[PDB]
């Protein structure tokens, strides 16, 4: 979709906000967003690809100046709500109830073993997006490509900034699972996968640096020549 | 500035709240636990962290037939030091030179090598890094880190639309000649390797 | 500039959001932003171009979401402070005075009966943008062009959406005031205006309507072929 | 919903006083009275509406000479009728028909052609309507104003980033047959000029 969140070449954001040191977590709340990743595609439902696509409908003003693992929230409840697993109202009633009880309990539940093994598995096994298919690489290195003006209104990795581009075909990496599919509830339907690069005169004029290139990734339909 | 934000502390009342909320419904149905968020916690602030990429790099740097397999395929060279896993199944790492500056950015997201230098930090996550090193990297590089690329010198940025995740191989500093690993290592930064930073002098 | 305003063919901005009816101006304060429009042109200083790009560096949360009116006032101090013209210690002294006492008088002033005619006068005469160059129109009705894929830092109307896009010219105008010199305070720079028109196919690729065309303004610089 | 936002009370409280501040500096330098913000909301509010576009319209229905003028100058056969000025000193009126249904839109701000509209309604300059007519014109004419354009008929949206003004001619509604111009008058609407809904029916 064409979303704010597509920032790449976006101009007035406003100079970059780096503390000098930072701890991973800045708050409790944020490891509990952070535990939502791993939980989320323990329950095989939704992958990485719909998690995304979550963030990617977020109010524009609120992800742009909202904590990071906000955004983690948000698409966890855009798929529990549209899979009827989180009921909205029941939300809300909890959300002031912790409003005005902050020291509250969470509900008592059983601790799971299994759930502990699943997350060192996740974490040092990888969930790896490689597939083998049946078709072989449309195109090579050294192939000169442009890029699609498609503009989908569900979930793509189509930055605005390197539609009807063109660029020249870097590295063939094998197939991995399509985002223009798996982010729309549609499968894997598994792509061949290019680095493809682009001058920075291609990609913004004569505005670009005059000694730049962007790589970007790009799944087998997104490119022709 | 926005005149209609909240806040710092209000949004973080707030946020705390729609979590605990969240998190009482999600225990309820069993998919998380107490155990289970600890867990991951602990793994990204005491177990993976750019330590994991120090290695990585003063092996490179120590070792040119590793440093080739290395650029060959990330992943598989990451292994051979028991490296690797999630969000870094797919690792092509990228060697500056006299030649070459690399910086990698995800766009559209936050998307970093967890594997070799844990989670990133917030500035990578946000808009303000994202949209402009794309566009400006030669001045984002001088007004944000101070690092000053010679206009002859080319910039390529690595946008990680895909599951393949970019990993800077900084230049070896100078004056470093037949220093052990563990002193190489006091040099490589997590900057480095994200290639918004080289890796420290002297 | 490449700015969150530029907001043609962004997804996720959500419903419209439309009372079935509203006055013309909803609060005082909104009668005092317009007329600030009329008051930064009758001081010749700053003209419509430079008004419209103190909008676009707005922070883009802020104007996303703030009615509008409020731009107004970020642009009228925009251009304020830069010109050194409003002090901003006074401005913000001045804000929490009027937070604290806001039924506190404003400062007294004389009446200008000019103010009144400069008003009357630009309302119903106009502030007209064409002018005379002195060479012909580059294009014409039939042309099919290419508009440019310069992306500039400061003031220009190049939409995002139709950048590197094929059309068909349209209609010739006449010449106007350039933007890209006009709102970056380096002078009119007049250039012949046409109208293009664009296919939603090829604005959008497969997911635009069928049966549908866009007309967008380019000055001449903006297209060739 | 946005988590971050301030109440419509706290962000008015503030809009009041910064504007208030900055009233009180544009008084002291000269450059703003009390009466000049009257006499422009006055204009705005009771002497510059859609009453002027709709006297327009009646005209172009009731006499195909000064239509053919409206269609190839909108800025001279307006001033026929005494009607021009700021904003509206370049206004070009497109033409509904069977084959061909109008809208227009400032993609860029808020560009509305003043001399006839008045000042354009809130809906029309927000980002929702701007961003959405140019790539889902028919979409959106059937969701926001119940508003079916068959799938048949072309939708031209005119994106207005020149000075250029666009203003939408709507047909004449059936069953008006030797209406006078007061009575096809009632049937004008601003949503008909701007192409989001037809002239009335009846
Ligand atoms: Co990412
Ligand atoms: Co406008």
């Amino acid at each position: 979709m064409n979303g704010v969140y597509d920032v790449g070449g976006t101009d007035g954001l406003g100079p970059i906000n780096r503390p000098a040191d930072e701890p991973v977590f800045r708050a409790e709340w944020e490891k509990v967003a952070f535990a939502m990743f791993p939980a989320t595609f323990r329950a095989g439902f939704m992958g990485l690809d719909e998690f995304r696509f979550g963030i990617e409908q977020m109010n524009p003003a609120e992800y742009l100046e909202s904590p990071y693992y906000w955004h983690w929230i948000r698409t966890y409840i855009h798929h529990g709500v549209r899979t009827g697993k989180i009921d909205l109202e029941e939300l809300e009633r909890r959300t002031q109830y912790y409003r005005e009880n902050p020291d509250a309990p969470l509900p008592e539940h059983e601790q799971k073993p299994e759930l502990i093994e699943f997350v060192n598995q996740a974490v040092y096994g990888g969930l790896p997006a490689s597939r083998e298919v049946d078709r072989p690489p449309k195109f090579k290195e050294g192939d000169v490509v442009r890029f699609s003006t498609a503009s989908p209104k569900g979930h793509a990795r189509r930055a605005r900034y390197v539609r009807g581009k063109t660029g020249t075909v870097v590295k063939h990496h094998g197939a991995y699972i399509y985002p223009d599919t798996a982010g729309n509830g549609l499968g894997e339907c598994p792509e061949h996968l290019y680095t493809v690069r682009f001058t920075a005169q291609e990609l913004w004029g004569p505005e670009g640096d005059p000694n730049s290139s962007v790589y970007y990734d790009c799944w087998e339909p997104y490119i022709e020549l | 500035e926005n005149i209609t934000r909240k806040s710092d502390e209000e949004i973080q009342k707030e946020i705390t709240a729609r979590v605990k909320a969240l998190e009482s419904m999600l225990i309820e149905q069993g998919i998380l636990t107490t155990s289970m968020i600890d867990r991951m916690a602990e793994i990204y602030e005491n177990e993976v962290g750019p330590h994991l990429g120090a290695k990585v790099v003063v092996k490179a740097w120590t070792d040119p037939e590793f440093k080739k397999r290395l650029l060959a395929d990330g992943t598989e060279a990451c292994k051979e030091l028991g490296i690797g896993g999630l969000q870094g199944e797919d690792m092509m790492w990228v060697e500056n030179t006299d030649e070459v500056h690399h910086v990698v950015v995800c766009t559209l997201c936050s998307c970093y090598p967890w594997p070799v230098l844990g989670l990133p930090p917030n500035w990578f996550k946000e808009p303000q890094y994202r949209s402009r090193v794309v566009r400006e990297p030669r001045q984002l590089l001088k007004e944000e880190f101070g690092f000053e690329v010679p206009p002859s010198k080319e910039i390529k940025v690595w946008d990680s639309s895909s599951e393949m995740r970019f990993v800077v191989l900084p230049q070896r500093p100078a004056g470093t000649d037949g220093w052990s690993e563990e002193e190489l290592a006091t040099l490589v930064t997590r900057e480095s390797m994200i290639g918004v930073e080289p890796a420290k002098a002297v």
